[PDB]
């Protein structure tokens, strides 16, 4: 919903236009376990420079997603989102089960 | 006292067993068209099994003793027996099957 | 309401833009006796790929249909939706009748 595609028309995930640093590496590639979101180049496809177009697939749920992120970073909801042994990894595997 | 008054008032025959609270007795008295004070005053002191048949299916309101059913034919809901189940010694469980 | 027509403007059922596999067969054709829904190609009419437009005949009853689908797979409604001798097959034929 926020990241921009490097090529207009299509919004393929392999054409992510992340703002790269001076050394070459991206400034903020983003993290999944951490709730920090990645940084993206500004949406401006004018003449002179390369044409970068915004995401063409996002819905209108930016506000609920921000609320969910705020809840995820809240230490008062650990009993739901950061359970002791029933934490879910990125691939969907927990230490224990419901039994 | 919860049954609709109009529906109850049109019942042909009533079988008034022992009734404890006063609201139900008042409703029954208000939903009967053949009232004898002596008979209706005995409602909260009826033995286990007695009945007072009132309506158009009998010659007179009358205090009967309903014939018991033959032995071995008695209504019984097979609800769990809490005392018997709880008195048993505990055994190791297996909740994988439950899950 | 979900499956999208392969060509915009018309919503013919024969133009179902389903998601096909590498071999050529669709990923999920869908079943009727089973409650699995068919898979469809994502709605996208941008440049580079074909123009995919969602069907315009869909109503606003997605939630009741989802609820009915959930109820159909509930084993507590066997007496209603899956009667033994009164199960209606696809073409509307019953083993027995109400007599």
């Amino acid at each position: 919903e926020i990241s921009t595609h490097y090529v207009q028309g299509s919004h393929s995930e392999e054409n992510e236009a992340l703002l790269l640093g001076e050394d070459g590496n991206p400034v903020q590639k983003g993290d999944s376990l951490k709730v920090v979101p990645p940084i993206y180049m500004p949406h401006t496809q004018a003449q002179g420079a390369t044409k970068i177009y915004l995401s063409n697939r996002g819905k209108n749920i930016r506000k609920p997603l921000e609320g969910l992120a705020s809840l995820l970073k809240d230490p008062r909801y650990e009993f739901l989102f950061n359970a002791d042994d029933w934490s879910v990894n990125l691939d969907g595997k927990t230490n224990k089960d419901l039994d | 006292s919860e049954i609709d008054s109009t529906i109850l008032s049109q019942c042909g025959t009533l079988f008034a067993l022992r009734m404890n609270n006063s609201s139900d007795r008042n409703h029954v008295l208000g939903a009967v068209s053949d009232s004898f004070e002596g008979l209706m005053g005995m409602l909260p002191t009826l033995r286990t099994g007695e009945a007072i048949i009132i309506g158009e299916s009998v010659r007179l309101p009358m205090r009967t003793i309903i014939s018991p059913p033959p032995f071995g034919r008695r209504p019984d809901s097979l609800d769990p027996d809490v005392t018997a189940k709880w008195s048993n010694n505990r055994v190791q469980g297996d909740y994988k099957e439950v899950l």
